[PDB]
């Protein structure tokens, strides 16, 4: 809140204080040097005849400004890796605690990530698991730092995780925003019907209830 | 607000009653 | 349009943002989508400008007359049993600290009045700042403000694109 | 910040200047009348 | 500011909003809740696709 | 005594000094709590 407007408010306070001390000095007809600053701070602060009226009205303005500042603060107080492009995955040896991640041998994620950064696949080959439940247990017990798998199942587990201690990194940062689809047969005469049925279902909207009563991410905070 | 007016006028009656009491005493 | 140009042989491949639709797929087969993205509502963002002086003026006039009348009447009462009076009143308004029985009750009631008025002013400022004009103008297809086709709020699709098909393919 | 603060700040500054300018001559004339 | 924030953000009485509330979805042992008997609540639960 | 008692409670109004100061701090806390309660109520 005090990034850019702070300089403006500070310079405005400085110039108005200079004007006030100058006019107080000009109001000589106790000591101007030793009372003007004290009165100027006292009127601004909560608990600290030409000059009297202006001092009083400026004190009222300062009270209004303090109230506005408190209201603004009240309104304001209402309210780690970021993808594979971080050096944490590529350079795990630069940190004293070694990085450990889970994968699935003879699966799809490892075969997708072996093409890009083969050293990542070579490092991941040492740390292998055999189920999502093992990854969940390791994360609960702290035996594993992070786990990489399909986005949908990971999001579902994070939503249904006990205590909401397992979360992803933001949203929309999926490296490969692929899908599932339906596995047809080469030359099978179903590409003229299945796609049309899926498009009709999407257009008419018959998936909202399914995604609400089958995904139901519990861990939601605002 | 109408409620604020009533709240601020409630103490006026007490103030004027105290003024009358200290005037008669 | 472009779909008819493609069907007429004037085109062979379309590389452009084209929403996948059942009617389009019934005549032109599509490929795997680049990414998934729906349609939202665009509304111009305005910054409110409303500052508490224009909120009320009658209250200011009432308090301005009340301070003077209570000051003069209490000074008359004290004299019984001006510039100095108004200076003292302004000084007490600035700071309650000063810098027979009537003085005590006067101070108590004036301090209470100052406290209640400043509390009301702060509460009004906070309420009007936290309840200002909100940028929330729509939340989706089920938003009631979108439902009413009132002439005050005019909104429509640009052309006969997939938004038109989605609107036509709704039961209600 | 926005006009909500800048406008009221400018109004307060202008009121301060006008009040000082008026009160200076007012007090001068009052003192001259008192001591003639 | 801390007092105001902790007073306006205290413990809320809102514990559920309906059948679609996520807190109702999870059958966690921490929050135990069930119907009294085999009344129409049981039939409604049995007559749901999900 | 009455003047000091009101001054410590009000915002801008050695055995006795310490208790007066701590009671003034308590009064400030009470005023802050009252303002927060009014803000929550409104
Ligand atoms: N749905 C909401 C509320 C419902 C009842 C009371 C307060 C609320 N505050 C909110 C603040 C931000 C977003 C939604 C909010
Ligand atoms: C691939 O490795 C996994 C280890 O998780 C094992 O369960 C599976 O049987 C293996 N498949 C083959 C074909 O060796």
């Amino acid at each position: 809140f005090s990034a850019s407007v702070w300089v403006m408010m500070f310079v405005m306070l400085l110039i108005v204080s200079a004007i006030a001390v100058f006019v107080f000095e000009y109001f000589s007809p106790s000591f101007t040097i030793g009372k003007a600053i004290w009165l100027l701070w006292g009127l601004v602060f909560n608990n600290s005849t030409t000059s009297k009226i202006m001092v009083s009205v400026w004190a009222f303005f300062a009270v209004i400004f303090l109230a506005s500042y408190t209201a603004n603060l009240a309104a304001f107080m209402i309210q780690q890796v970021t993808g594979l492009s971080d050096k944490k995955f590529q350079r795990p040896h630069d940190y004293s605690p070694p990085f450990r991640f889970g994968t699935v041998p003879n699966g799809s994620t490892e075969r997708n990530i072996r093409n890009n950064y083969p050293y990542m696949h070579q490092y991941m080959t040492k740390f292998n698991q055999k189920g999502v439940e093992d990854a969940l247990v390791s994360l609960k017990t702290g035996k594993l730092d992070a786990f990489i798998y399909d986005a949908a199942v990971l999001n579902y587990k994070a939503g249904r995780d006990e205590g909401c201690k397992l979360v992803t990194i933001g949203s929309g940062y999926i490296f490969a925003t692929t899908g599932y689809g339906i596995a047809l047969q080469k030359g099978s005469p179903w590409k003229r019907q299945i796609d049309l049925a899926l498009l009709q279902f999407v257009g008419d909207g018959e998936m909202e209830e399914l995604e609400t009563c089958w995904l139901t991410g519990i861990c939601h905070n605002e | 607000d109408i409620d604020n007016m009533a709240g601020v006028f409630y103490m006026l009656a007490a103030a004027m009653a105290l003024s009358l009491i200290t005037f008669i005493w | 349009g472009m779909m008819g140009e493609l069907l007429s042989g004037q085109a062979d491949m379309i590389v452009a943002p084209l929403t996948i639709n059942n009617e389009r797929a019934q005549y032109i087969e599509f490929s795997k989508p680049f990414k998934y993205q729906g349609l939202t509502i665009l509304v111009k963002k305005e910054i409110p400008r409303s500052f508490m002086q224009p909120f009320q003026s009658t209250l200011w006039l009432l308090v301005g007359l009340s301070v003077h009348v209570v000051a003069v009447m209490l000074y008359l009462l004290d004299r019984f049993s001006l510039s100095s009076a108004m200076w003292f009143s302004w000084g007490v308004l600035l700071n309650s600290g000063i810098g027979s029985f009537s003085a005590r009750i006067l101070g108590m009631v004036w301090a209470g009045f100052a406290m209640i008025i400043v509390a009301s002013y702060t509460a009004n400022l906070a309420a009007f700042l936290v309840l200002d004009r909100p940028e929330e103008r729509i939340t989706g297809i089920n938003d009631p403000r979108l439902r009413n086709p009132s002439d005050k709020f005019i909104y429509a699709t640009v052309k006969q694109s997939s938004v038109d098909i989605y609107f036509r393919r709704q039961v209600c | 910040t926005f006009e909500n603060m800048a406008g009221v700040f400018m109004l307060v500054a202008g009121g301060i200047v006008a009040g000082i300018f008026l009160i200076f001559i007012e007090i001068a004339y009052k003192r001259h009348k008192d001591a003639r």
